[PDB]
């Protein structure tokens, strides 16, 4: 998954 | 009107980071920053305005393209710079569509070349990012190559050569950064809908057990310190899904961001436990199930997503605990596809079920624990659970104005249900 998650 | 509260700094081991110049409290706004760029992603792409990222009932397609949809011709004209070189390309593509980090890259290049000074770069530029160029694998270097020439080709239209571009940037470069700095951006429910860069942002190192945290205002980025904070600290978020076990974080830090955390959580494989609740027999097929899932809840897939989830649900009643994460996310999944399809009472009934492992796996005040207990509430509302409701839409309301802020729109409604909800309380 591209990019930083949230939670 | 505001002071800047936080400064770039040279940390011991991790490069550079972020730290507070000032203490800080809880709910404190530290940076609100737009994106250098962004794009919705592929899951979503016709689901919500491609400019303001909002998902509306009805989309407008760019008649040239019609790739790129849009909420309205304000958000269509807002969008027209960021969409003028990348609509031809697309248009040729089809029915072929790139990868994000290609589409994302795409729009990257032209803002650079800007005489404005980026907003979203002042405390680090685009230039400054990590790109962990000498720590890349070797698989990884290869997969570069690709989005390298995919990116050659999908530009084609409008970029033939290096010389089109500034002589700084590097395409492989540029790739490198792109992997370990985007922002995957969600709604104001943590959903999903695109990915962008803030380079400024970037600066924060990763923690398994952060004092800061991130929630979007369409592609605006707001930074919330969720946890007193002293002068001198470094400011962290956590770069990964909260519900992961200490080994899975470090696959993906590895392999992602090409470091090993030394957090105390991972020190201690603290929660480890209660993730793996059961048997590895049973809940592998549950991980395994969960791929085909997700993919689908990216592409707002409601109908398909809960057929699977009730398969799995039903099948393993007996001998799975809820708490087990992969279980957890099925049944979070579930909630979420009968509320998009009015399975109400339903969706209660799944809603329910992640309170007590969210309030453990989600400590203290987080935006997704927060906006997971607000529905279940909102749930127990709709269903005449008074009491049930008002003890969960006043814990909503006291992690989400620290997490959104209180002048969210979510904390309105959360303040107006509060109040219908006690007012039937106490005419009961
Ligand atoms: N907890 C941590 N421990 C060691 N390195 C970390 C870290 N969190 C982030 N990093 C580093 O920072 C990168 C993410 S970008 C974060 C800012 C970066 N340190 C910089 O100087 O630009 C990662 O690829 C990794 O190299
Ligand atoms: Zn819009
Ligand atoms: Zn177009
Ligand atoms: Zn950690």
């Amino acid at each position: 998954k591209l990019g930083k998650s949230l939670g | 009107m505001e002071p800047l509260k936080v400064e770039k700094f040279a940390t011991a081991n991790r490069g550079n980071g972020l730290r507070a110049v000032t203490p800080l409290r809880p709910g404190e706004l530290l940076f609100r920053s737009d994106p250098l760029a962004y794009t919705v992603c592929k899951g979503s792409r016709g689901v919500v305005c491609d400019r303001c990222l909002l998902g509306k009932e009805k989309l407008m397609r760019c008649s040239q393209c019609r790739v790129a949809k849009y909420c309205s011709a304000k958000c269509q004209k807002k969008a027209w710079p960021d969409h003028k070189r990348e609509c031809k390309c697309l248009k040729s593509c089809k029915p072929r569509y790139p990868p994000d980090s290609v589409r994302l890259l795409g729009r990257v290049v032209f803002k650079l070349m800007d005489g404005a000074p980026s907003e979203s770069e002042k405390l680090y530029s685009f230039y400054d990012l990590e790109s962990n160029i000498n720590k890349l694998t070797e698989d990884r270097k290869e997969g570069l190559r690709q989005l390298v020439m995919t990116f050659q080709h999908f530009m084609r239209e409008e970029i033939q050569d290096a010389s089109q571009l500034p002589p700084a940037f590097d395409l492989f470069e540029a790739f490198a950064k792109v992997i370990c700095n985007s922002f995957t951006i969600c709604n104001a429910e943590m959903q999903e809908v695109g990915v962008g860069l803030y380079p400024s942002i970037s600066l924060l190192n990763h923690s398994c057990d952060p004092n800061c945290s991130i929630v979007f205002n369409g592609p605006h980025l707001l930074l919330r310190a969720v946890r007193d904070i002293e002068v001198g600290e470094e400011l962290t978020i956590c770069y990964l899904d909260m519900l992961m076990t200490s080994e899975e974080r470090r696959k993906q830090l590895r392999d992602q961001y090409c470091f090993e955390c030394d957090c105390f959580r991972c020190q201690t494989q603290d929660k480890d436990a209660d993730m793996l609740t059961g048997d590895e027999q049973v809940w592998k097929e549950v991980q395994e199930s969960l791929k085909k899932i997700e993919e689908l809840k990216a592409h707002w897939k409601w109908e398909q997503v809960l057929a699977m989830c009730q398969a799995i649900i039903s099948s393993n009643s007996e001998r799975l605990p809820d708490i087990n994460i992969y279980q957890l996310k099925v049944l979070d999944c579930a909630m979420d596809a009968c509320i998009n399809l009015g399975l109400l009472e339903e969706a209660l009934f799944y809603g329910t079920r992640t309170m007590e492992p969210y309030r453990i796996f989600f400590p203290g005040s987080h935006p997704v624990r927060g906006v997971q207990v607000m529905k279940v509430g909102k749930l127990q509302l709709h269903q005449g659970m008074f009491p049930q409701a008002m003890k969960n839409l006043r814990l909503a309301f006291d992690i989400m104005r620290v997490t959104h802020g209180r002048e969210h729109s979510l904390i309105e409604d959360l303040i107006l249900l509060l109040e219908e909800c006690d007012a039937n309380i106490r005419a009961s």
